[PDB]
């Protein structure tokens, strides 16, 4: 139970920041662009059973483009995405829509405005109306401060499995396990650990 | 890695693998696939094996990686190929299409790889046609009547033109190649749409209707209402094509653009046939879909088929079709049925549960009540729509999405004034459901009371008297009929949030605002999450309103209220956080402002400040001997906190704050030198990882907020003079030298900022000043931030804000720069002009301009003389630079200005000195000739595939437009077409 | 499992190789006895998509270390965590709303750490 | 006036 995500929109959106923080937590605060695509699984656990996402996490930089289209073949749902901070990446959005569904005629996507965590705005709330005649479902977004984070996988999970009643659910937890020729080794790290303030200081948490 | 090389044949089994591994893989194996296939796709000659790929491959995927590899050919360099292999691919690819419509195996398993070869026919056709294809469309109308799925692709195709031509050309091909293919298309488009009606009307295959209603949608953005109105297609779309639902879907989006299509408002036949594609829609929606009656919240939320979308275009169709011709079906009474029909859809459409969709309705339901409430002898005909949409909008209203809460009120506040007793009975109706139990819910109290406290200020001051009092009471007997604190802290914050939204009923009753206000200090000693956030907003929301009540002596009462505030306010304020301190504090200080007697409100700003103030002279006592206090937290804190108090004071009090200012400011600006003493003694012995320690952030803390604090008031402020000769002064000394002389990393981004403010209200008046701020932040800012786009964000966008103002304020301190220091303040400016960052790239456009306007202003002196030989080519080609690298589109606009002003420098004679070396080019040559010499050498080197005739041309074009900004930014987007393409037409230019 | 104490926090696994702290999730931290084995863990979930990204036995052997930019923090190496999959070794720092939290968290961490000697 | 619309909220209380 397995389905192909194609992530597109212009460069420096954060569709790659997007997923990482899907995949592994993390919020990576350095822009490193993508070269072609990077396709990464992820999964969700829902009361429906496992989801699979193949994420098909493509470049926005032109010349970085790769294949293009042709990384939409046979995708089964997609994620449009751009900057509320750039109003150039929603100018594009028609752009990205119309490569993607000429490829894909028929598949659920979510258009998503991403960074709203950051107060100076540009592209208003008022102003994003081109996911209406197109039938995409439309989300505000931080990747950093993870506002409706979750939404477009549970969207698209929703109509990717067909029940409009789907969640997520907690997996289940199995008990943890409980040498000196490693205790050096680990005091070593620990300490570099303890001398490398951790970021985000001023955040609440 | 094998078919990457050119050097043998090409191995059709093993691309096809290699694409296989790549789709269908996984894991390293796919990642090692993919930079495989985009270095083959990236190869400039893997153009010339498409035809392989196309004729032996059995992979489709290989097939349409061709075809993108033939696309960026056809895209990008057509022009420059030898004219036969221009006739080779067009001949293969309209051979290859045709094949793959006779073999119904292959047209009904590779659609994505038809699709993708009619794109690339279109391609085609943009070159190519129709000057050197005219009979193009005469062919393509004679070859549908052969098969049927070549009639349906040819409607693919027909539909991609479209899209190209029209609807996605003005960014990507010029003016002139945009309106040549415009006028083509139009030009033969009469037969075009016979072919498409005659399909529509003849039938039968439901693939050929649809596709050919998919082209229809297209059409319609752009051809005359004449092919609509002048023939039955209307009749057809909205009858025939609405029963089946695979032709649903697209019809009613047609349908939807044929209800914006550009018609005449004068003929009564057109009006008929307007109302009557309506009429029919109506009825094939109530017989063949839905009845009126329908719970369309609920299909909705079952999300069976497409049930959806289909329920999305429907509401776009209606409030599209009716916001424009509605007053068509107001008039005639055997109209009526089918206008309220109409908008009890709407109605049924705005309760279902998506939030996209229910702004959709609300904006039409915002264009009506608008409308209702303007418009003479309408509202009677809407009531008992307007009736149900009371309830639809009181049971969604929103947390006050701040925008759909407005949106929300605004509709709200329109039907309370079509009738406030219908809104009335609805909202108490409600609140009989809450205290009854069958409608009780955290989230539906809190709902109601939104809704109630929206409609503040529209009944009269008496009915709205007796609305409230209701209200007040009937929550009020809801909390005491509620058990546990949870229920009854609910029910309590509605209560505040209710009364705090009526404030003109608060002013007329004071004992039951004194009352109020009483309660909500009762909160602020409530450890119950939320109740003391809550009774600290509500006190600030009140007092803003209802502030003159608190500083006049009301009757019956010994003092004005104020008073008696601040008397009991380390009592009132003894369980709230710091935060919440601030605001009580702030909020006491908007009550002062209102008191304009001077002498009684700096009196009550003294009583107010009487708490931060006595922390105040012990802390600078004892921390000045000695100056070990300063280590300890809880010392910092309670500076950090004074301070901010400060401030809250001050933002509401603003001008007024002064005398408070001045009883602390000269100990202030001590204590910000003694702190930035430690920071720097504390990053010395520990060196930078101190700057993140909790001991040296709470340090800077206090820097940052003195800076706020100084920056609040002067923002603020009306008497400049104090400004001047008694802040500014002792400020710089305070804070210049410590900024300059701290390591990169310990020195605060709010020191730019605060100067930018300073600049702004006094800079010109402090024409020293300013260049001692420069002085101290220029060179060792720039420093910090020129050598990548990423270090020091703060820094970077402060710098540049603050060499915005003083280039407007005070650009004189520019003047006194030494050479070297203005060579770099000229490269600081292009250095933002090359930033992504949206505040830097603004604010280093801006200053450019500004700056060229501050040399002209100048006049022919050498300052001006000298800066025109040394920058105005850096500056020219610095622009240039970024408008066409295409890493810097965000800017094109201000880019566009720049130039534009750069260029018209030069063909007004306003640069009295020759640009050029007397050497390099005859005596007496004008600038303008050089200047044109010079843009011709720059942009031959830069784009060297450019002909001469193109730089030529474009450049005769740009210089002659230096005065039509709309037309001179066309000819700069197209020559931004032109270089991303090889042979490129040099008469494009002369389009305008 | 019995619920001896519940927190907010963040939690950051610190990338060695990059000289970098990496956030692994934000939620609730509990710490659950086992009532059949007597065992404390840590069991962190994300908010929202409720995946796991703490899950280890508080050993005795483990000590809460400051970090340097931190007064509301503790770091501490982990040997065996399961949050996704195999037991791996992690150097952990978790972060709370207040130096308050952080101070109940390590006291609640110490007295957990004494019920797993028993 | 309002007094005893004024006693019933001072009267609140949340705990009772
Ligand atoms: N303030 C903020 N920054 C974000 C957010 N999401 C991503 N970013 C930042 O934006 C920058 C772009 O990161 P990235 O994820 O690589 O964007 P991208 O669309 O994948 N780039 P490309 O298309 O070229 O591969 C990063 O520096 C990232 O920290 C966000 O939600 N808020
Ligand atoms: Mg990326």
């Amino acid at each position: 139970v397995q389905f192909k995500l194609v992530l597109v929109g212009d460069g420096g959106t954060g569709k790659t920041t997007f997923v990482k923080r899907h995949l592994t937590g993390e919020f990576e605060k350095k822009y490193v662009a993508t070269l072609g695509v990077e396709v990464h699984p992820l999964v969700f656990h829902t009361n429906r059973g496992p989801i699979k996402f193949n994420v098909w996490d493509t470049a926005g930089q032109e010349k970085f483009g790769g294949l293009r289209d042709g990384y939409y073949i046979q995708a089964q749902c997609a994620i449009i995405m751009f900057d509320v901070t750039s109003r150039v990446t929603y100018k594009n959005v028609p752009n990205w829509h119309r490569d993607l569904v000429r490829v894909c005629e028929n598949i659920p996507i979510v258009l998503c405005g991403n960074k709203v965590d950051i107060k100076d705005r540009k592209v208003k709330a008022k102003s994003i109306v081109f996911h209406r005649k197109k039938n995409l479902q439309y989300y505000d977004i931080s990747a950093k401060s993870n506002y409706n984070f979750e939404k477009p996988f549970l969207w698209l999970a929703r109509k990717l499995i067909g029940d409009p009643n789907l969640e997520f659910v907690a997996m289940p937890a199995l008990a943890p396990p409980e040498d000196p020729a490693l205790a050096a080794q680990y005091e070593h790290d620990l300490e570099v650990a303890q001398t490398t303030a951790l970021p985000d200081e001023d955040d609440d948490l | 890695e094998g078919i990457l090389d050119f050097s043998n044949d090409l191995d059709i089994a093993l691309l096809d693998q290699v694409v296989s591994t790549f789709y269908q893989g996984s894991g390293v194996q796919q990642k090692q696939a993919q930079e495989i296939l985009t270095k083959f796709q990236d190869n400039p000659d893997a153009w010339q094996k498409a035809d392989q790929i196309l004729q032996f491959s059995t992979n489709p995927q290989s097939k349409f990686i061709a075809l993108s590899i033939l696309d960026k050919l056809i895209t990008r360099k057509w022009k420059l190929l030898p004219n036969d292999h221009r006739i080779g691919i067009r001949n293969f690819v309209v051979g290859m299409i045709i094949s793959m419509c006779q073999d119904d195996e292959v047209f009904k398993t590779q659609k994505n790889l038809i699709n993708k070869s009619d794109l690339t026919l279109v391609q085609i056709l943009k070159q190519e046609w129709p000057q050197n294809w005219p009979e193009f469309i005469p062919e393509l109308i004679g070859s549908s009547s052969s098969s049927v799925n070549v009639c349906e692709n040819n409607m693919i195709v027909l539909k991609l033109l479209s899209e190209e031509v029209f609807d996605f050309s003005a960014e990507q091909m010029t003016q002139a190649k945009a309106l040549h293919l415009k006028n083509s298309m139009s030009k033969e488009f009469e037969q075009i749409f016979k072919l498409c009606f005659q399909v529509l009307e003849q039938g039968s295959s439901s693939s050929l209707i649809v596709a050919t209603l998919e082209s229809l949608l297209r059409y319609l953005h752009w051809i005359p209402y004449r092919y609509i109105y002048e023939t039955n297609i209307l009749e057809l779309l909205s009858t025939k094509f609405m029963t089946s639902p695979d032709t649903r879907a697209i019809t009613l989006k047609c349908l939807t653009e044929v209800s914006n299509l550009k018609i005449p408002q004068d003929n009564d036949l057109i009006k008929r046939q307007t109302v009557l594609f309506f009429q029919n829609t109506l009825q094939q929606i109530a017989t063949s879909v839905m009845p009126v009656t329908a719970d369309l919240k609920a299909t909705y939320a079952n999300a069976n088929g497409n049930d959806q979308s289909f329920l999305q275009d429907l509401a776009m169709f209606l409030t599209t079709y009716l916001a424009r011709n509605r007053a068509l079906l107001e008039s005639d009474e055997s109209l009526r049925e089918l206008l309220l029909n109409a908008h009890q859809y709407l109605i049924q459409l705005s309760k279902i549960e998506e939030r996209e969709l229910f702004k959709t309705t609300l904006d039409y339901w915002h264009n009506l009540v608008a409308d209702l409430f303007y418009e003479p002898l309408k509202k009677h005909i809407y009531e008992e729509i307007c009736s149900q949409l009371r309830l639809v909008i009181i049971e969604n209203m929103v947390r006050p999405t701040i925008q759909l809460y407005k949106s929300e009120r605004e509709v709200l506040v329109y039907l309370t004034h079509l009738n406030v007793i219908d809104t009335e009975e609805i909202m108490i109706s409600k609140l009989a459901r809450q205290i009854d139990g069958s409608e009780w819910s955290w989230h539906n109290i809190n709902t109601l009371s939104w809704a109630i406290g929206s409609i503040s200020g529209t009944m009269s001051e008496d009915t709205e008297k007796r609305f409230v009092v209701t209200v007040i009471k009937d929550l009020l007997g809801l909390c005491e009929q509620k058990r546990g604190k949870d229920n009854k802290a609910v029910v309590a914050s509605d209560i505040m949030y209710v009364v705090g939204q009526y404030p003109r009923f608060l002013k007329a009753h004071w004992n039951f605002l004194r009352t109020v206000i009483l309660k909500l200090f009762e909160f602020m000693h409530e450890t119950h999450e939320g109740v003391q956030d809550m009774a600290c907003d509500t006190f600030i929301k009140i007092v803003q309103k209802c502030k003159y009540h608190f500083v006049i002596q009301q009757p019956r009462e010994s003092e004005p209220f104020i008073q008696t505030i601040i008397r009991d306010i380390q009592k009132t304020t003894a369980d709230l956080q710091p935060q919440q301190v601030h605001t009580f504090y702030k909020a006491c200080g908007i009550i002062i402002s209102e008191e304009r007697s001077v002498a009684e409100r700096n009196r009550l700003l003294s009583d107010l400040m009487q708490l931060p103030n006595m922390a105040w002279d012990t802390i600078v006592e004892q921390s000045t001997a000695n100056p070990t206090l300063l280590l300890d937290s809880e010392t910092v804190k309670i500076i950090a906190n004074i301070i901010k108090t400060n401030v809250a004071v001050c933002t509401s009090m603003g001008a007024d704050f002064y005398p408070q200012l001045g009883h602390i400011y000269y100990n202030m600006l001590q204590l910000y030198r003694a702190v930035s003493s430690m920071i720097s003694a504390q990053v010395a012995a520990e060196g930078l990882i101190a700057t993140k320690t909790p001991k040296v952030r709470g340090l800077r803390t206090i820097k940052k907020e003195i800076l706020k604090l100084v920056e609040t008031y002067i923002s603020k402020a009306r008497n400049l003079d104090d400004v001047v000769k008694v802040l500014v002064e002792p400020l710089l000394n305070a804070v210049l030298e410590d900024y300059m002389n701290n390591v990169p990393d310990a020195r605060d981004a709010e020191v730019l900022n605060c100067m930018t403010t300073v600049v702004e209200k006094v800079g010109h008046m402090i024409p020293q000043g300013v260049i001692l701020i420069l002085q101290s932040v220029f060179e060792c800012t720039l420093d910090m931030i020129n050598k990548d786009f990423t270090e020091y964000p703060e820094h970077r966008v402060e710098f540049y804000k603050l060499l915005k103002v003083i280039n407007e304020k005070s650009f004189a301190a520019f003047l006194e720069l030494p050479p070297a220091a203005f060579k770099l303040f000229v490269d600081a400016i292009c250095w933002a002009f090359k930033h992504n960052n949206r505040d830097v790239e603004v604010n280093g456009l801006q200053i450019a301009l500004d700056l060229v306007k501050n040399i002209e202003r100048m006049g022919n002196v050498p300052f001006a003389n000298e800066f025109h030989k040394n920058y105005f080519f850096i500056f020219v080609s610095e622009t240039f630079f970024v408008l066409t690298d295409s890493d810097h589109k965000s800017g094109f606009s201000k880019q566009a200005l720049l130039l534009m002003k750069l260029i018209s420098l030069v063909y007004d004679n306003k640069i009295s000195v020759p640009l050029y070396q007397e050497a390099e080019v005859p005596q007496g040559t004008s600038n303008q000739v050089y200047l044109s010499q010079y843009l011709a050498n720059m942009l031959s080197n830069a784009f060297p595939h450019l002909t001469s005739e193109q730089i030529a041309s474009f450049l005769s074009a740009l210089t002659k437009q230096c005065k039509d900004l709309v037309v001179f930014k066309g000819t700069l987007r197209d020559f931004l077409v032109q270089i991303k393409e090889v042979g490129g037409d040099p008469t494009d230019y002369l389009f305008a | 499992e019995e619920v001896l104490y519940k927190v907010r926090a963040k939690l950051f696994r610190f990338d060695a190789d990059a000289k970098e702290w990496k956030e692994r999730g934000t939620g609730d931290c509990k710490f659950l006895k086992n009532k059949k084995t007597n065992k404390v863990r840590i069991l962190m979930r994300r908010d929202k998509t409720l995946k796991i990204c703490a899950n280890h036995i508080i050993a005795p052997e483990y000590t809460l270390k400051p970090n340097v930019g931190s007064d509301r923090s503790w770091v501490y190496a982990c040997t065996a965590d399961i949050a996704e999959g195999e037991a791996e070794a992690f150097t952990f720092a978790i972060r709370f709303g207040s130096k308050e939290n952080a101070d109940k968290f390590k006291e609640e961490f110490e007295k957990a750490q004494e019920i797993n000697k028993k | 006036n309002l007094n005893e619309l004024a006693l019933k909220l001072a009267g609140l209380d949340i705990n009772k």
